[PDB]
């Protein structure tokens, strides 16, 4: 059996042109036609062609002619999907899948490539403390706002603190960046002693940022 | 070409009852040559790939457990779970490979079903270092409720907001399978300062009565 | 009571493929491991089913073609498609379910330098699955050749031209196609399980 | 003996559409490979496209979706359909018997496709009248210069195909106005001058222009 | 797409001596080639396929050879009409694809051109534009100089030339100049003058009128 093998996730303004690669490694592969699925966030999947790498032999779906190119270099069991203007709807997760035929199911699948097309540049997070008010168990927690691109990291004590705590998916702002929130329920037996901290973590923008969460003055 | 239809979109289902998928084929997908309908079943799962459950609308792939069968033909099939465990939440996709351009289901969500639980709201105030930054963002939480549907509308000195809140869902708890939500009211600075009452009103099936949180801008809470 | 696809896959001499090769295989058990694992095929195209999921399904019976082409033409041999090979010498039916693989063999099959043929001229395309063995002088023309090569009167076949110093697409190349029957009969072809 | 002969060439705007036919003798076209080359003005060779003796046929990419190639056995004619011509098709077409999808063994005699939005004019044609100053023992030469004419090409011949050696009738140019230009000359004994008498017979069917010209030695 | 490379360009050879053309592909068609010959106004002819095989009708002074990337075409003998163009064409991979062709011209002896002046007619000179020509006849080598001259005044950039190509039993060449301009400027001037300098002859020969005698 093998296994197929995606590029890295991509951040791009609208208008540049964009290739991700899909390399298939084990045994069998030269039986498998490659096809590519596109799912953009929140959706369902859609197939938007197929291609054999022994010869190249190529299907697009007619949703996506002449919208995207896959191309496919044999020598090293690479497949290939590229645009060569992006807009901003382009943005969605790309797999790619193989089954050992045409009109076969697709029993090979990549981990999936994100792909996010915006306008809007690098920027780190800025980190609010939501402190706590609280009834009976005290809830607290962070606002990471205003963000670009994905994703941030958000933990709790350095990692300690696991339990009953909730990341919430990031949302999108029309200003087109990211915003998110993290939450997290402790014994309001423990506010006046036990500290929380909350270290968050944007490696795009290579900002670390660790704010304490305690009980506002007022 | 060929077009599948899955019904329903959403479904809700206790741990070891049984789940029942129906994909409806535009056209019929089965060579008599073989006599072999070309559908198959993937899931997908949060943030993994899909994963190919049945081939052949009923043949298993290979370390798919038992509980998962595939039947029907022509253009009307369905996938069946027989006790459904939570490893099983996710997203079932029906697909035809009849001929090119292959073309996928719409996709049904699957949940599991656990009792009604009501959630518990909390309200947190814009924090004082934002108010200097020039935006205020009022976070009202729903911890730990079932079913997911909730209603929260925030109210500021009674009035109806509209157009400035934006709320977020997680995915469903693998152990106690509830929801959380939160909701996010942002309004400028200079907004946040004409008005007192900031308000958020929940209701949800196992409440009796819709809970409001609240606090008035400046004062302790 | 295995099945015999060795002594078509490594058969030490090829047919043209105008007079292509067709080896029956029946009530016996089949294991396309071998085929699907090896490193040994420039194209491996199967159609309508995937060969890692035969080991485990039965025929009424399997048909296994063999013939040389040169690379340029193994394009052709597929559903749907049209040329010299495909219309003269070798057709596929549109409906076609089976693999087809193929494989270098300049080292096998070029020499300094042939023995292959292929079709030239037909008055009408092949049937798909159809074999052609005629050597009839080809009337191109209202005259009747009367077996003599001339003006209007062409042989029908001609001999690849093999030489080991071609390109890839010039050099030959072996080719095997598997049908797969499946009429209402006994089945008697079978994966291991 | 094989013949060849194309028809439906003429003088088409960008984006309409033409219909090339090539009659057939002395073989079967149903059992025989044909095709289409063309050739610009002054320019090599290009094949258009392929019938095989079976049927199937076959595209240069630069013409693919534009043309179709089909044949007719009642008639046995072969047909090139143009659509959406481009100004690079401009060329003569070639109706070409084909050994085999290997080689074109008879060709026709062509016939020329010129795309272009310029509408069509006929020819003006003055004489260039012979010397008086001639030799009046040796050797004299008179002519006709046609000029002003779109498309190409026009047909010029000396006394109605009488008068044939001596007779240089040179390729045309095309002038600053796109329309062209063209001059046909004979050579002639001197004192001819005034025993025989020259016109040029000049024909452009694209204007369905024909004159017969008279070209006299000038009043002193 | 295999691109053929012809060589050379053009060759210009006597009759009696033997020429050779040469084709290189792109990539290697391996015997797959052939060779035609066009003569002006005519269509190809076949000459040359398999890369050795003669036509039917072909006389045995055609002889081909070479393969892999790399093949030439000779003529024995060069006779009177051996001279046109010469293509050669690849079959092996599929576009199909000529070469640019070489064009083999005549060296006969040299002959000088017989020259002639035209003034133009009325009848166009009431259509508002003269055109004055001068004719060439019958010359090799084909490079000549035609110089209008006007009032003894060198005129340049009205004046378009048309050459013929080899009459094949003189194996000559001719030429047409003809200068073009308004009435109004062509009654600027009075005396109209054509002078050719060619390797056939030893000065400048000169054709002139003047304007209206
Ligand atoms: C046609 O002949 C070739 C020989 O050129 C056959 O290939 C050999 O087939 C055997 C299968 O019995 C392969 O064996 C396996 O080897 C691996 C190590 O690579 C080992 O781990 C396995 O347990 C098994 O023993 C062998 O590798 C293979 N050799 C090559 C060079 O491919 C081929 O099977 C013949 N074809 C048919 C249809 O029988």
């Amino acid at each position: 059996q093998m296994q197929l093998v995606q590029s890295g996730t991509e951040v791009k303004k609208p208008g540049e042109s964009l290739k991700i690669s899909c390399k298939g490694s084990g045994y069998g592969f030269i039986t498998y036609w490659i096809g590519w699925v596109r799912q953009m966030p929140g959706k369902g999947l859609e197939w938007m062609g197929i291609i054999y790498p022994g010869d190249s032999e190529t299907r697009y779906s007619p949703s996506f002619q002449g919208q995207v190119t896959i191309s496919a270099d044999k020598s090293i069991n690479t497949a290939y999907l590229q645009w060569s203007s992006l807009k901003a709807s382009d943005t969605a997760i790309y797999y790619c899948a193989g089954g050992s035929g045409i009109s076969t199911p697709m029993d090979v699948w990549g981990q999936g490539t994100t792909v996010t097309v915006s306008s809007a540049s690098t920027k780190g997070p800025s980190v609010f403390p939501l402190a706590p008010s609280s009834g009976g168990t005290a809830a607290l927690g962070c606002l990471v706002k205003d963000y670009f691109p994905e994703p941030v990291t958000v933990s709790w004590n350095s990692g300690a603190l696991t339990s009953g705590v909730h990341t919430f998916p990031a949302v999108l702002q029309s200003s087109g960046l990211y915003s998110l929130s993290s939450v997290v329920t402790v014994p309001s037996s423990s506010l006046g002693t036990q500290t929380y901290i909350c270290n968050v973590n944007h490696k795009p923008s290579n900002t670390k940022v660790d704010k304490k969460v305690e009980p506002k003055s007022c | 070409d060929i077009q599948l239809t899955q019904s329903p979109d959403s479904l809700a289902v206790s741990l070891g009852e049984r789940a029942t998928i129906n994909c409806k084929s535009s056209q019929s997908v089965l060579y008599s040559s073989i006599n072999k309908n070309y559908l198959a079943w993937y899931q997908q799962k949060p943030g993994q790939p899909p994963k190919l459950l049945i081939y052949w609308a009923s043949t298993r792939e290979s370390g798919v457990p038992d509980r998962f069968s595939g039947s029907g033909s022509g253009t009307d099939f369905t996938l069946t779970i027989s006790s459904l465990q939570a490893e099983d939440v996710a997203v079932y996709y029906c697909q035809q490979y009849y001929s090119t351009p292959y073309t996928f289901g719409q996709g049904t969500k699957v949940e599991i079903k656990r009792t009604v639980a009501a959630p518990s709201v909390f309200i947190f105030p814009p924090s004082d270092e934002q108010l200097k930054s020039g935006t205020a963002s009022v976070v009202c939480l729903l911890n730990n409720f079932y079913p997911r549907e909730a209603k929260v509308q925030w109210k500021v000195d009674n009035a109806l907001q509209s157009g400035n809140s934006q709320e977020s869902v997680t995915e469903q708890d693998s152990k106690d399978s509830t929801y959380s939500l939160s909701s996010t009211l942002t309004l400028s600075k200079a907004d946040y300062e004409k008005h007192k009452v900031y308000a958020c009103e929940v209701t949800h099936q196992g409440l009796s009565s819709p809970v409001t949180k609240s606090f008035n801008r400046g004062e302790c809470s | 009571n295995l099945c015999p696809f060795g002594e078509v896959f490594n058969a030490t001499r090829f047919a043209s493929v105008y007079a292509w090769n067709r080896k029956r295989i029946s009530n016996c058990v089949a294991d396309y491991s071998v085929l699907y694992n090896s490193a040994s095929f420039s194209t491996f195209k199967c159609y309508g089913v995937s060969p890692t999921k035969l080991n485990d399904l039965c025929f009424t019976n399997v048909y296994a073609d063999s013939f040389v082409i040169r690379g340029d033409e193994v394009r052709q041999i597929a559903p749907g498609q049209t040329g010299k090979i495909a219309d003269y010498n070798y057709k596929l039916p549109d409906d076609f379910t089976g693999c087809v693989i193929a494989w270098n063999s300049n080292n096998l099959d070029s020499k300094v330098n042939y023995n292959y043929l292929y079709r030239l001229f037909r008055k009408s395309n092949l049937k798909p699955f159809e074999r052609d063995i005629s050597t009839e002088i080809y009337q191109a023309g209202s005259t009747p050749c009367n077996g003599v090569e001339g003006f209007n009167c062409y042989f029908p076949l001609q001999s690849y031209g093999f030489q080991p110093t071609n390109g890839v697409g010039y050099q030959p190349y072996r080719v095997v196609v598997l049908s797969f029957e499946l009429l209402h009969a006994p089945a008697t072809v079978c994966g291991p399980k």
